[PDB]
């Protein structure tokens, strides 16, 4: 009863906000991350990083705001407030996207200790640490997006900013420079958040359309007790009714949750693969074949070969700007232009 | 015993093993129709003019295409909005050419996913059930709507709708960014946030239940065997997950009430999908997304650009890339 | 290219027809509790 | 048994609560016609196109004959001024009654007086207030109608000499022609009744709905249901909303459709031009532009092998090549006098295109119906500059929106009518589960 | 009986009070004209 | 279901908590708005002001193209507006 | 930067000599542009047709010069295609035409100005852009 377990038993008090050992971590960071961010974008600028505005006190709004990544020029500079790029000056760190890494990095922490914290309360409470481990898609894709993509291209700069329309920005790049919706590992994302979202909603749905009378008042809510041991809806005519519907459905409400756990979580995690493929730039990018096919005939044409001109398109005319550092200068005459337009 | 309640009462039977019922004397017959007409398409149809210029798209796997690069292609421009059935070709290697497959499949699959959507309102009714899961399938089906019917009425041509490929699917969407900024319509945010949020809550309900399972199996067997169908007690303590979850955030955070609980879930996925259905459907009548191009200037009036000219720059090169032999005259207007 | 139209009309007709008629055999009364 | 958030379910029984909310409401609804147009007028300039100035409560009056004149020049906006005024004293009428039947007026009316009174499963007494109802709405069928042929006439896009208001004296009574129109098939160069195209049928069809409103409401006074009918619906009335709202749907797509695709009865002068109308002015515009340089318009082959002008459409019609080629079931008042019987004349191209028609073609191209929701005019890329919403888009978005819900409003209302009449709108009895008693399906 | 000062008085503060300067700030930023 | 702490709606009910508060939250969006208003926040994070984005014959971004030269490049464009 | 009295200033006329616009009136000029002018002209391109736009570069080799406040007001009066050979008010806005142009009809002699002088300065701010299209924006 020394004083490591008198702060075990004040860290792990029954309070409004739950501490843990874990929060000693988590709430530091977390903090710091949202903290970063609202100050970025109501007060900072990415001028001299990007060439742009990027805060409420430029003229931008909500959807444009950003905190925007460091130049390329910095490498993967950690990019310390005391470090050798902005040597202890907060303005210029600030000038400099100091504020990208210390949102990222401190992001990254306030993620370990949000997990930490699924882990110490699902231990102090005696539950199972599913949730904890549903966690983990959310940390790969976070990881995978903000921190090893960038580390296998030439900067940070090329990782996503930190803003509603500079995200939006991101989603236009993979596609003309990764082909990304080509990716076998996208897609199988998109099947799990997709899935996942009507698992969602079909769950819900049929729970609500499966209940058991047990109240005379027109709003069924209040006709349940949290503390009875009695389901609250038929999973007998549930399985029914989909089995009639739909050919088949579940029997096990066990499986059922588990699958509903395991459909979102599997998809994240593949795309986050995925995207550390692209790290590389090794891409989906093309079919070999239909690329023989279609330099040799003219008149061979399909959805890809039309997307990829698609995709050069997006190429010439966002390069200049979205890539300041690398003085592209293209003439009107080299464009890719479809007639007219 | 008289035979055609005989008939009526076979149709509304509910001890056949697929539900048959009124809305489904419609929906088996239509999409069987889409269904054989979209295999044999996919697999053999030959190229369909699409855009109406005599440049044909090849969609089908004989003709060049796998499962990714493969689609029935929209019918031509050239028809617009003109119905074009078989019976108005002067043959069917005509109706080939022009895209009339398109056609007969998209009707006949929203006749019979309207069906569906029926089907489940009267299954319900005959189980004794409450109604509206019909009212959650409505926010898919209002987005197929959407894609294949509402969208060629307002630009003028189901050469616009999308078309059944997966790398067609991908062409419409970068198509519909340049032409409508959709990313920048709330809308399309708000359908994100129906389904990112649908994923997530998929993922917290189904960990969380998981998380609260009561043992009633061995280290040696699946869990699951500690749940047997139709069984009366609950297979998982919600007073001990809500005391976790309401721990992890606060108390006041967490559900403790089963039946508010999945209402949210279905709700949250259903409303936002309405939205972005309606954000397709709305588009289709040209009320884009926001257009913030140029709006920062100096003091001197230069442009200094936002996020929002960047993403200008990229739908740029998808405006002027996109059916690059179809435009004469210098405004896409539709 | 008749031919096709006609049936297929015919076809449409008959199956709208029965969608109709079903509906107007009493479909309030078939449920599980309260015919009427 | 209702919580707060279902609030108004509490007023189904309630015959005079439920009077004090419908009224109250119609007076919101006459205030925001007052209201809005009073804003409208107070924005108003006229040396600007109405559809410059996110109008659409103006343009309505416009249409039906007052304060315009030749070619749609606003003339006088008193009649404007008038119309919002007097909707806007009405609704204080409308909401006194409103508010006094809610509050302080009898709560139910059964008791006060057996005529206003009503009982929902009356199949008799519902019959007779739906009858009563016809028959108001056959009388403002017909006030249409008045106005038309009687004050004043209305507005004709059609009008030779660029539109003008015009007193109907032959409304089309042919019903081959009136129902004909409903035969039509929805799709392209058909478009059912949205195609209707000359003030003429408009006032016909409005003379036989409104004849045929006032004999089926003397019909429903006058009968009770039938067997079929009795055994078809649901007797209740979260029914007969779930009805209305399913109804109310409908007519929301299609007005939709109208707004989008119609010039006659949205004319453009007022409303600007149609999406077809302003990619079809795009192709006469540099037509006309290129045409003047020299160009042969008819012989020019653009880069697909198709005509860069002019092309043929399916069936043969000389039409506006490019991508308008979608649009030329289009018809309007600029274009028709280029149109010979094959479609589009060569030598009327090349000798008789007006001043006014490429003024008109320009403008309706620079106006076509594309925008940003914040009002940026033009393509998704274009830059801030102009600050332009279409009428149109405006009113085919909003209304498709509204149409939307109001289905799912109806498979609510209905699924939910059909269960509380069957007694499982609460949820299954656990002791006489349905599934329970039947055989397992393997 | 209550404390009034407690680890949630400091969560709610720590969030809450540069929320209301931030608001005052970017209210401030509406009337910045070039 | 309570931790001890008073509860939301006692407190913000409560006339003492409004009696400080209505002169606190004031307080701080003034604070806030002077932020701005006296252009401190400009110079604490060094954003430009509308007038000092460009050189006046100048359309060139002050783009840092050196990792370690950085700190004295942007200085460096600073002083070529002075 | 910012909107000095040298961008400010734009020639008179053909003969040389020069005005200096107030920030108001090159405000009221833009405000004025997007009332009348935008609609086809958004940007110094013109939407129905592109051949001919309002780069000062364009304006001086205009006949009747365009490059200059005169040219410009004139312009607005009693429009002519770029060789001077036609008159053009039937077609595009001017007050010779503003019975059937009627966005011109409240427009004073000093609103032309304000217009002409807009045009002017406004390629000295955005350079390439103004006029350039969709390329540079
Ligand atoms: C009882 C239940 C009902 C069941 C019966 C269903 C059988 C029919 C199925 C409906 C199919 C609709 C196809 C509409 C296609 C299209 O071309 O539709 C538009 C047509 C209008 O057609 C256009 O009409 C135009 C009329 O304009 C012409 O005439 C005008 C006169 O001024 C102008 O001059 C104009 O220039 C000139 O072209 C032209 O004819 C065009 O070629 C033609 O395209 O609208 C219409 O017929 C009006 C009706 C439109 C309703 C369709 C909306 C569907 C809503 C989907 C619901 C969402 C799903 C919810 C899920 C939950
Ligand atoms: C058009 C909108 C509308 C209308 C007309 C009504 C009308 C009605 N509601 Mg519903 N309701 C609505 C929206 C609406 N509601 C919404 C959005 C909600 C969700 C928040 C509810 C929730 C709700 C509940 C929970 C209940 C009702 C009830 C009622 C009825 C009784 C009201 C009563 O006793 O209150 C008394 C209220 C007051 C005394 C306060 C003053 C109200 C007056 C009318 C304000 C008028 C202001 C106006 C400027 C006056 C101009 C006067 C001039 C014209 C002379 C009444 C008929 C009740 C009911 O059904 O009873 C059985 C009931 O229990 N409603
Ligand atoms: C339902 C029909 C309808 C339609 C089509 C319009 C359309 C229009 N109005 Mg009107 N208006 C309406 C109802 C309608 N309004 C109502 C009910 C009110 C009372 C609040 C107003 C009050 C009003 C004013 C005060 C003004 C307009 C103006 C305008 C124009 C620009 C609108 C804009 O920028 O929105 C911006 C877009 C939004 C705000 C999007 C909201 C999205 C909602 C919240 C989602 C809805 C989901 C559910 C329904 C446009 C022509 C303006 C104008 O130009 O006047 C001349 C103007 O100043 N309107
Ligand atoms: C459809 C709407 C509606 C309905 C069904 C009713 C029904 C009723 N009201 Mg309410 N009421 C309404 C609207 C409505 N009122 C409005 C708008 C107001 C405010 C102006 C009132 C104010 C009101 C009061 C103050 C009282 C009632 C009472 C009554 C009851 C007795 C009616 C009676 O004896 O008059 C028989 C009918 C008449 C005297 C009507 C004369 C002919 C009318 C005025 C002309 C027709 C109107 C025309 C079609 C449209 C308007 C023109 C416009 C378009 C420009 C009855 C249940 C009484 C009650 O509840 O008992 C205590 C009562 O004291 N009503
Ligand atoms: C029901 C048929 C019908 C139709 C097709 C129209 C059509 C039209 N009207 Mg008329 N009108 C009607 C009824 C109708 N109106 C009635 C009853 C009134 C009196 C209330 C008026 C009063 C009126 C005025 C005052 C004006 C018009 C105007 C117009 C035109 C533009 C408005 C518009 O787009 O609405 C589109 C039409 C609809 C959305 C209605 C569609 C109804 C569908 C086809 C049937 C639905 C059946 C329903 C579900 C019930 C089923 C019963 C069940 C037992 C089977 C348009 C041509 C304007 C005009 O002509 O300007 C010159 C105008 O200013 N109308
Ligand atoms: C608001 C308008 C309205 C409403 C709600 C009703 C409601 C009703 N009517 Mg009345 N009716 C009305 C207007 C209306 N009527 C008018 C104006 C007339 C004069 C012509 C009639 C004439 C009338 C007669 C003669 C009869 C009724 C009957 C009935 C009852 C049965 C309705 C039924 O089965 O429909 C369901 C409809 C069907 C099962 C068949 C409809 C077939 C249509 C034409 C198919 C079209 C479908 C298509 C998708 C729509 C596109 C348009 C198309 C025409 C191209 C019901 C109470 C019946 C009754 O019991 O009377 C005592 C009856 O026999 N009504
Ligand atoms: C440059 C470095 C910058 C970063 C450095 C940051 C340093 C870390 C400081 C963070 C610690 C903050 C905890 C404050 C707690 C406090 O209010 O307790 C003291 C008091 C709490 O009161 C009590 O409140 C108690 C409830 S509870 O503990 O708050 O839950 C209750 O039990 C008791 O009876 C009551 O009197
Ligand atoms: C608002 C009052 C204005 C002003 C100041 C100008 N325009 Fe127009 N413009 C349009 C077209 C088709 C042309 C070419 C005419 C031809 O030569 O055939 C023009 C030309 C001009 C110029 C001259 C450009 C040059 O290089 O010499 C100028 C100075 C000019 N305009 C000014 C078309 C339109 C419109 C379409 C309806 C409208 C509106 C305007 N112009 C409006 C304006
Ligand atoms: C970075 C940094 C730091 C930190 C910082 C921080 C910590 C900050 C914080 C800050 C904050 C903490 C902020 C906040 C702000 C907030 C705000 C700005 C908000 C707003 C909001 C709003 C706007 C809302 C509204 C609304 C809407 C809109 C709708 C719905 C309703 C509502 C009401 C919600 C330090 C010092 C360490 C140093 C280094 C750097
Ligand atoms: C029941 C109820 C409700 C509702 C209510 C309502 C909805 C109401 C209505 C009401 C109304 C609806 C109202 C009205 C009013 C109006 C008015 C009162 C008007 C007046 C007018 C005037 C005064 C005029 C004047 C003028 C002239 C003459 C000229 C021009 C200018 C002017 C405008 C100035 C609620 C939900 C809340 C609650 C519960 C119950
Ligand atoms: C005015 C006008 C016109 C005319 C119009 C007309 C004359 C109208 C008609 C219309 C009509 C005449 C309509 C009708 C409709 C109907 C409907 C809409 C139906 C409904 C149905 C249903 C809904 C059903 C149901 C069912 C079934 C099926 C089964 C059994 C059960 C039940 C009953 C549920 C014109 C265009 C020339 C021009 C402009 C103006
Ligand atoms: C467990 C990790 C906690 C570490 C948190 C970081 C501590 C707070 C850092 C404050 C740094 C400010 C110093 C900047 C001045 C340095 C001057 C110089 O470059 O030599
Ligand atoms: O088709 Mn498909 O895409 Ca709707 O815009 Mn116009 O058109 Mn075509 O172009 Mn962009
Ligand atoms: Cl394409
Ligand atoms: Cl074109």
């Amino acid at each position: 009863r020394g004083w490591f377990d008198i702060l075990d038993d004040w860290l792990k008090r029954d309070r409004f906000v739950f501490v843990g050992w874990s929060g000693i971590l988590l709430f530091p960071c977390a903090y710091l991350a949202l903290g970063g961010w609202l100050t970025g974008t109501t007060f900072v600028t990415s001028w001299y990083t990007h060439g742009l505005a990027s805060s409420y006190l430029e003229g931008c709004n909500f959807l444009t705001v950003a905190v925007s990544t460091p130049a390329n020029s910095m490498g993967h500079s950690l990019l310390l407030l005391w470090g050798p790029e902005a040597q202890g000056d907060f303005t210029r760190w600030c000038q400099l996207g100091g504020l990208w890494t210390f949102i990222a990095l401190h992001g990254a922490f306030g993620l370990i200790g949000f997990m930490l914290r699924q882990f110490e309360i699902a231990r102090l409470v005696g539950v199972r640490p599913y949730n904890a481990i549903a966690f983990s898609a959310p940390i790969a894709v976070f990881v995978s997006v903000f921190l090893i993509y960038p580390l296998g291209q030439s900067s940070w700069f090329f990782a996503p900013s930190f803003g509603v329309a500079a995200i939006f920005r991101f989603l236009l790049f993979f596609q003309g420079f990764h082909n990304w919706t080509l990716n076998p590992f996208h897609m199988m994302g998109v099947a799990g958040v997709l899935g996942g979202a009507l698992l969602c909603a079909i769950h819900g749905a049929t729970v609500e359309n499966t209940l058991f009378q047990d109240g005379e008042g027109a709003s069924t809510f209040r006709a349940f007790n949290p503390t009875q041991a009695e389901e609250t809806y038929s999973m007998v005519t549930a399985n029914r009714f989909w089995s009639q519907i739909f050919g088949i459905a579940f029997s096990n409400k066990r499986w059922l949750h588990f699958f509903m756990l395991f459909v979102p979580v599997t998809g994240l995690w593949m795309s986050a693969i995925g995207v550390v493929g692209l790290a590389l730039n090794l891409r989906s990018y093309d079919f070999i074949s239909q690329e023989i096919r279609a330099a040799e005939d003219p008149e061979f044409e399909t959805f890809y070969t039309k997307n990829l001109l698609l995709n050069e398109g997006i190429r010439a005319w966002m390069a200049p700007q979205d890539q300041p550092h690398e003085n592209f200068v293209f003439p009107e005459e080299v464009l890719p232009r479809g007639n007219a337009l | 015993a008289n035979l055609w309640e005989r008939f009526c009462n076979w149709v509304t039977s509910t001890d056949n093993r697929l539900y048959v019922g009124w809305f489904g004397v419609i929906m088996i017959p239509t999409l069987l129709a889409a269904t054989i007409c979209f295999v044999i398409a996919f697999i053999a149809a030959p190229p369909v003019d699409i855009d109406g210029i005599r440049e044909p798209v090849s969609g089908s796997l004989l003709y060049g295409n796998n499962i990714i690069t493969g689609a029935v292609v929209p019918s031509s421009n050239a028809i617009g909005l003109h119905f074009y059935p078989i019976w108005e070709a002067a043959s069917l290697d005509e109706w080939l050419y022009n895209g009339g497959p398109y056609q007969l499949i998209i009707f006949h699959f929203l006749l019979g996913a309207s069906c569906y959507m029926g089907r489940q309102w009267e299954l319900s009714y005959r189980l004794g059930m409450r109604p509206w899961i019909c009212v959650a399938y409505s926010a898919p089906l209002a987005s197929a709507f959407a894609v294949f019917l509402i969208y060629p009425i307002g630009q003028g041509s189901f050469s616009d709708g999308m078309p059944l490929g997966i790398s067609g699917t991908f062409n419409f969407m970068i198509v519909f960014q340049a032409e409508h900024n959709i990313l920048m319509h709330p809308f399309h945010q708000l359908g994100v946030a129906g389904v990112f949020g649908g994923a997530l809550f998929c993922a917290m309900h189904g960990s969380l239940v998981t998380s609260s399972l009561i043992r009633e199996t061995t280290e040696t067997e699946s869990a699951n065997y500690g749940y047997k169908f139709g069984q009366e007690e609950e297979t998982y303590n919600i007073v001990a997950a809500h005391g976790y979850f309401g721990r992890l955030i606060f108390q006041y955070a967490s559900f403790n009430n089963s039946r508010s609980l999945h209402f949210f879930l279905a709700a949250w996925p259903v409303v936002g999908v309405w939205f972005t259905a309606l954000g397709i459907s709305t588009m289709a009548f040209n009320l884009n997304g926001f257009n913030f191009n140029h709006s920062v200037i100096d003091a001197k009036g230069n442009v200094i650009n936002t996020w929002a000219d960047i993403i200008n720059r990229a739908n740029l090169g998808m405006e002027v890339m996109h059916e690059r032999n179809a435009h004469n005259f210098p405004l896409d207007l539709a | 290219m008749e031919t096709l139209k006609i049936t297929v009309y015919i076809v449409v007709t008959f199956f709208v027809l029965l969608f109709v008629f079903g509906f107007l055999s009493g479909d309030p009364a078939r449920n599980p509790k309260r015919k009427d | 048994g209702f919580a707060w958030w279902a609030g108004n379910a509490r007023l189904i029984n309630l015959s005079g609560k439920l009077l004090g909310a419908h009224v109250a409401h119609a007076g919101l609804i006459v205030f925001w016609a007052g209201a809005m147009t009073l804003f409208e007028l107070a924005h108003f300039i006229p040396e600007k196109p109405m559809y410059e100035q996110g109008l659409i409560l103006i343009p309505h009056i416009a249409t039906l004959g007052w304060g315009v004149g030749p070619g749609g020049e606003v003339v006088d906006t008193f009649p404007f001024f008038v119309v919002g005024v007097v909707h806007l004293i009405s609704s204080a009428v409308l909401g006194f009654g409103g508010v006094y039947h809610a509050i302080r007026g009898p709560e139910t009316l059964e008791e006060y007086s057996s005529f206003f009174g009503y009982d929902w499963k009356d199949k008799n007494k519902m019959t007779t207030i739906l009858g009563f109802h016809l028959i108001v709405l056959g009388i403002g069928a017909l006030l249409l109608v008045a106005k038309a042929m009687f004050f004043g006439g209305l507005y004709d896009t059609w009008a030779p000499g660029g539109g003008d208001v015009r007193v109907i004296t032959n409304p089309t009574l042919d019903p081959r022609v009136i129902f004909g129109y409903l035969l039509k098939s929805p799709f392209g160069g058909e478009g059912w009744i949205v195609s209707v195209n000359n003030l003429e049928d408009v006032v016909g069809g409005h003379i036989w709905i409104g004849l045929i409103c006032i004999a089926g409401g003397i019909w429903h006074i006058l009968t009770t249901p039938f067997g079929w009918a009795r055994r078809a619906f649901i007797w209740s009335g979260e029914a007969y909303l779930s009805y209305s709202l399913g109804a109310l749907s409908m007519m929301g797509f299609i007005a939709t459709c109208f707004v989008w695709f119609n010039n006659t009865v949205y004319p453009s002068e007022f409303y600007g031009p149609t999406g077809p109308e302003a990619s079809q002015a795009q192709a006469m515009t540099f037509l006309i532009r290129d045409q003047k340089l020299g160009a042969n318009v008819g012989s020019a082959q653009g880069p697909t092998g198709l005509g860069k002008y002019l092309m043929r459409s399916p069936t043969g019609e000389i039409i506006f090549g490019g991508e308008t080629m979608r649009f030329w079931d289009f018809r309007g008042p600029w274009l028709e006098p280029l149109r010979g019987p094959n479609g589009l004349d060569l030598n009327k191209i090349k000798n008789d295109i007006q001043p006014w028609q490429e003024r008109r073609a320009a403008e309706y191209m620079t106006h076509a119906p594309l925008g940003s929701l914040n009002s940026v005019g033009g393509v998704a890329t274009e830059i801030n500059s102009v600050n332009f919403v279409s009428p149109r888009s405006w009113l085919a978005t909003s209304h498709f929106v509204l149409a939307f819900f109001f289905l799912v409003g109806h498979l609510w209302h209905a699924g939910r009518a059909r269960a509380a009449a069957a007694g499982f709108e609460k949820g299954i009895d656990r002791e006489s589960e349905p599934v329970l008693s039947m055989p397992s399906l393997d | 009986s209550y404390p009034i000062f407690t680890v949630r008085w400091v969560a709610v503060h720590t969030l809450a009070v540069p929320t209301i300067f931030f608001l005052g700030a970017i209210a401030a930023m509406q009337f910045i004209q070039r | 279901g309570t931790t001890g702490e008073r509860p939301f709606s006692d407190i913000i009910t409560s006339v003492r908590y409004w009696v400080i508060h209505s002169i606190t939250i004031p307080a701080l969006f003034i604070a806030g708005w002077l932020f701005v208003s006296t252009g401190l926040a400009y110079d604490v994070f060094g954003t430009p002001r509308p007038d000092s984005y460009y050189a006046q014959e100048q359309r060139s971004i002050p783009l840092v193209t050196d990792r370690f030269e950085a700190k004295q490049q942007v200085e460096t464009f600073l002083e070529q507006l002075k | 930067a910012e909107l000095t009295p040298e961008v400010l200033t734009v020639p008179l006329n053909s003969e040389g000599k020069t005005i200096t616009l107030t920030e108001k009136q090159y405000l009221e000029g833009k405000r004025l542009f997007q009332y009348a002018c935008a609609s086809c002209h958004v940007g110094g391109i013109t939407k129905t047709n592109p051949s001919l736009d309002l780069r000062t570069e364009t304006l001086a080799l205009a006949t009747p010069p365009r490059d200059n406040i005169e040219g410009l007001v004139d312009y607005m009066k009693n429009p002519t295609t770029y060789d001077g050979e036609q008159e053009i008010a039937e077609v595009h806005p001017s007050l010779r035409s503003a019975d059937i142009f009627p966005k011109m009809r409240n427009l004073t002699e000093k609103d032309l100005v304000a217009i002409a002088g807009h045009i002017l300065v406004e390629p000295k701010i955005l350079g390439d852009k103004w006029g350039g299209g969709k390329v540079y924006y």
